RNA sequence: UCUGGUUGAUCCUGCCAGUUCAUAUGCUUGUCUCAAAGAUUAAGCCAUGCAUGUCUAAGUAUAAGCAAUUUAUACAGUGAAACUGCGAAUGGCUCAUUAAAUCAGUUAUCGUUUAUUUGAUAGUUCCUUUACUACAUGGUAUAACUGUGGUAAUUCUAGAGCUAAUACAUGCUAAUCUCGACCCUUUGGAAGAGAUGUAUUUAUUAGAAAUGUCUUCGGACUCUUUGAUGAUUCAUAAUAACUUUUCGAAUCGCAUGGCCUUGUGCUGGCGAUGGUUCAUUCAAAUUUCUGCCCUAUCAACUUUCGAUGGUAGGAUAGUGGCCUACCAUGGUUUCAACGGGUAACGGGGAAUAAGGGUUCGAUUCCGGAGAGGGAGCCUGAGAAACGGCUACCACAUCCAAGGAAGGCAGCAGGCGCGCAAAUUACCCAAUCCUAAUUCAGGGAGGUAGUGACAAUAAAUAACGAUACAGGGCCCA
RNA sequence: UUUACUUUGAAAAAAUUAGAGUGUUCAAAGCAGGCGGCUCGAAUAUAUUAGCAUGGAAUAAUAGAAUAGGACGU
């Protein structure tokens, strides 16, 4: 091509979406945005397919040009736009607070929250550095610039970050025995605990994880997502818990 | 352009059409059922031989197996529920001695012959074909329609058919009507 | 015109290679800036993306730096003396990284004076091929900056080792 | 197919030219403005070879 | 692959006879669902029509537009035209070229650009002509429009007169922070000594036994002071200069709150669009390893005109013989180099088979390439674009003969024969994409029509009564 | 000791293939949620080679200051 596409189609769009291959040509082509193509859950997805709130795309347009939904406590009025994990979806005429985390099966979950744990979410730390004038940040998973960070944060671990100022309320260090959650690969879904962390110098990291009914796995570093201790997460968790 | 749209076919001509045994068992078959050409009977062949190579397949692996014990239980549970096979022969030994027979036994013609609402199979398939024989509350006018063991006490005549307790045909009020004048 | 593809020519084993694709708009380059010492003549070149470089077409005057001293004054270039990898940009005077020029000492000396009050005596010791060209009025600078590709002409004193190299090879 | 016979040769004398030119190049071992301006038989012969030589004898 | 013959009767070796897919074509063709549509190695040639435009409250309306009004006093509703902005680099089609090339899996960028999206981010107080616009600068300026015109002719345009901006081009407006004597002992005051953006280019620099005393029993007394990677001349910081040199809001909607010393004083809400740098996202360019059909009656090839490598420069977004200059004489090859053929785009896949194999894959998804053939470019974040431009080759249309205009391998529809095959249909309602934008646009896409492509189910009858006759069938 | 080899684990898009559930009236198909916590529901699998992590005692290569030496001069 001579410059970036614009269409998606349906068999080329993310298997998890759960899109039928005979309703149309094409799939809603996620926006660029916090989260990548691949790994995003578009709004109108959420809104059609999995809500059923809206039962077309024209719907679900008229829904967000109401202003009626909040994606991580801002107005999105983007049909495309790409929420992904850990985003808290508000619908406030609904009563309704959702937080996208996957199913064991590797879907995106339909998982309702109260209105205090919409209040924050998690972010791993994909990078810390000193931007100008010598001022340290963290990046995170979803491209939040966050800085002053506190010293003792490093990459791979995660921050609580509070909507309304997004800032860091409390972290949590990357560790053996830490509560962690799979965010890519096969294994995409489950929840255990850190049992080792193998490293090989200019080679991809690889973590053992152990779940609650003792079965272990190997799963590469880019993939984990640290979310609490074991036995005490920081944000609720859909229905099974991981398992299996 | 749009997904493209899956399809089979459900039969297959046999290796030796020509043979003697083999027309003079297409004939005892389509005479005992009433059926209209070989390709029916062809139609059944073919989902037996697939069932009986997924047993046969499947008893070649060890027992406890945990393919064997799924997809072994599947076929089972399948085969009782259309009636083929019987509740006290639930085992893929048995899966391997079905025939034809116990298939065309089940078709809704055949049901509706042996019920009582018709006189032969010509004249079920006849009954099916002209919307008279309901399967609970859905008219099926489909004589190749298999009939669960649940549906074989619900079949009856349609509540729309003349036969039903509905007005008489076309040309019984025709009669009637040039009968009056 | 010209392409900095490696399709045309030959494979490591030495077969010829046909072609794949008609030339690219990301694989160009452009016609050398072959810059001269006059008044400055420079033009603006719009590269990939919204990025701009500047051509010095011609130019006759630069940032250089004493690097001994911890100093840097704009100077006058008088001539190209010495080029390392084409002797014709020596011969026609084309400004280029790393060719070796002469410059105007005239700054760098009002420098030394003023700092040093001398024309710290330890100090304003310097080493004599230095002051020899001091005393001569022109110093041997070399260029270090990209005149094709940034529009500056900046570079620093010869010194040390790479003086003694370069008046060897003068 | 890089020296195949073409429906219309005429048609493109321009891609028969680089055709030549590659092959020059390939075979060699065997044989040893701008326009973005503002401004623009032997049988025969053979056997005449015997009756000469045969008429010369 | 089997079956029957060749003997008085067997075995072996031979002979004889019978034993889906692809192309073309013949006849028939009612009902339901569903679905496709290449082919002269001719990537041969194309009449006609359509397939890319786009406006919110929120860039620019004295249209001599329309319509309103408490009948208008800068404007204000709605709004053609034109400017400005964005898109037109996606999509759709085709398989010509291409044999370590594309492609598949697997890597790298500590080797580079990246519109847009998302998140962060920029008080520099002062510094002589204060002879001072910031209660806000210019034409260094124009379109549409008005009017006068040329040409046979085209989305051709000339001369003259006007007038805007988020176009273009200029240019401003008593701060904050360190210590802090002295008082006073805190909610402290402050004499005073000091400090002060970005961007560009270069040079230089940093980036590594207090185990005590007192105390109110708390706490205080002296010291610490960058981070990351497996790894960096990394991030970041500092000094001195440098620059045809940047940026550091002269923009727009809605609304009318708060202080008073009552002034059209000061202050002030929710938004739009912009803007520097970093991060992110959508990408791009390059890149590491392994893997291709036939040919050895192709054994040496590459290097004169870059082939392999070194040094330096130039160019590039950037690495690199990518190019140039000067140096070496290297690089590949019977483990098949190089050359030749390919009815060679690669793959996911399809067919067959008991297994090994073998054939097919233009063809719904992904990647690459092309737009009749070579070559070159403008604009732009992005194109070596072709429903963009310029030349040359080949074809070819109009002409008043002076000129002007071309690219269906996009959707329909034609020619290529004298012998043959879908509609020049309807619509953006669904799917999604584009725009300034919920609304406009879309032959993308969908709807229906049209040779039995491949498939699914399935009618053309069912049930009775009576009469007459004596033969009907099977083997051999 | 190292390699080959072999085991296990990631990886190898979706569609297609196999398989599970589901009275599209049947079927070819398409499809993921039901009842008022119910321990209900695709449980899923599949790929020669190359690269990556990993357990190995044989086999085939590959290694050893392995079981070595101790006499003279001015
Ligand atoms: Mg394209
Ligand atoms: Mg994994
Ligand atoms: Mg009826
Ligand atoms: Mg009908
Ligand atoms: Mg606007
Ligand atoms: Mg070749
Ligand atoms: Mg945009
Ligand atoms: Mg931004
Ligand atoms: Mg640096
Ligand atoms: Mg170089
Ligand atoms: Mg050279
Ligand atoms: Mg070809
Ligand atoms: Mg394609
Ligand atoms: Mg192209
Ligand atoms: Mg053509
Ligand atoms: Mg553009
Ligand atoms: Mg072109
Ligand atoms: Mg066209
Ligand atoms: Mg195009
Ligand atoms: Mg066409
Ligand atoms: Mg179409």
């Amino acid at each position: 091509a001579r410059g970036p596409k614009k269409h998606l189609k349906r068999l080329a769009a993310p298997h998890h979406w759960l899109l039928d291959k005979l309703s149309g040509c094409y799939a809603p082509r996620p926006s660029a945005g916090p989260h990548k193509l691949r790994e995003s859950l578009p709004l109108i997805v959420f809104l059609r397919n999995r809500l059923k709130y809206a039962l077309n795309g024209r719907e679900v347009k008229a829904i967000l040009m109401q202003r009626h939904v909040k994606v991580d406590g801002k107005v999105r009025t983007d049909t495309t736009y790409p929420a992904g994990f850990m985003d808290v979806i508000t619908l406030d005429a609904t009563n309704e607070n959702f937080r996208l985390v996957y199913d064991v099966k590797g879907r995106f979950a339909v998982h309702r929250i109260t209105d205090e744990e919409a209040s924050y979410k998690l972010g791993k730390v994909k990078k810390v550095q000193l931007g100008k004038k010598g001022v340290p940040y963290v990046v995170t998973h979803d491209g939040r610039t966050i800085r002053y960070p506190d010293p003792n944060i490093k990459v791979n671990d995660t921050v609580k970050i509070d909507l309304a100022s997004g800032k860091i309320t409390d972290f949590i260090k990357f560790d053996a025995g830490k509560l962690v959650y799979v965010t890519g690969g096969r294994n995409l879904g489950r929840i255990g605990t850190i049992v080792h962390k193998e490293r090989h110098d200019g080679g991809f990291d690889l973590v053992h994880i152990k779940d609650s009914l003792d079965n272990t796995f190997v799963t590469r570093l880019n993939n984990v997502f640290v979310i609490g201790e074991q036995g005490k997460p920081y944000i609720s968790l859909p229905k099974g818990k991981g398992i299996k | 352009p749009r997904a493209p749209r899956t399809y089979s076919k459900t039969y297959s001509t046999p290796k030796r059409p020509y043979e003697s045994s083999r027309l003079d068992a297409e004939l005892k078959l389509a005479g005992e059922f009433g059926l209209k050409n070989k390709k029916e009977i062809y139609r059944i062949s073919f989902q037996l031989s697939k069932i009986r190579r997924a047993a046969r397949d499947l008893l070649t692996r060890d027992e406890k197996d945990p393919k064997r014990l799924f997809e072994g239980n599947a076929l089972i549970r399948r085969l009782v529920r259309v009636g083929v096979l019987s509740e006290d022969k639930k085992k893929l030994d048995y899966v391997l001695a079905l025939k034809v027979e116990d298939f065309l036994e089940r078709r809704l013609q055949t049901q509706v012959y042996k019920l009582g609402l018709a006189k032969s199979v010509h004249h079920a398939r006849v009954l099916i074909t002209q919307r008279h024989i309901a399967v609970g509350k859905q008219i099926v006018n489909i004589p190749s329609f298999m009939v669960r063991l649940d549906s074989e006490k619900h079949i009856d005549f349609a509540p729309t058919s003349p036969f039903g307790g509905a007005r008489p045909g076309r040309v019984a009020r025709r009669n009637a009507a040039r009968k009056a004048e | 015109g010209i392409s900095r593809d490696s399709r045309h020519k030959r494979s490591a084993t030495g077969a010829k290679r046909a072609q794949f694709r008609k030339k690219r708009k990301f694989e160009l380059g452009r016609q050398p800036a072959n810059t001269k010492i006059g008044a400055k003549r420079i033009h603006s070149v719009r590269t990939r993306g919204g990025n701009k470089k500047y051509r010095a077409l011609r130019i006759e005057t630069g940032n250089f730096s004493w690097a001994s001293e911890g100093i840097s004054k704009k100077t006058r270039i008088a001539g190209v003396v010495y080029h390392p990898s084409n002797n014709e940009l020596v011969r026609t005077n084309t400004l280029t990284k790393a060719a070796i020029v002469q410059i105007d000492a005239t700054p760098f000396r009002q420098w030394f004076e003023a700092h040093y009050g001398q024309t710290r005596a330890a100090s304003a010791k310097i080493e004599s091929s230095v002051e020899s060209q001091f005393s001569a009025g022109r110093l041997y600078a070399c260029i270090s900056s990209r005149p094709g590709q940034s529009g500056r002409c900046d570079g620093y004193i010869l010194e040390g080792e790479e003086l003694a190299f370069y008046l060897r090879r003068l | 197919g890089t020296y195949r016979k073409r429906f219309n040769e005429k048609a493109r004398s321009g891609h028969m030219a680089k055709l030549k030119e590659l092959k020059r190049i390939r075979n060699k071992q065997f044989t040893r403005p701008n326009a973005n301006a503002e401004i623009l038989s032997r049988l025969k012969k053979k056997r005449l070879d015997k009756f000469i030589e045969h008429q010369l004898k």
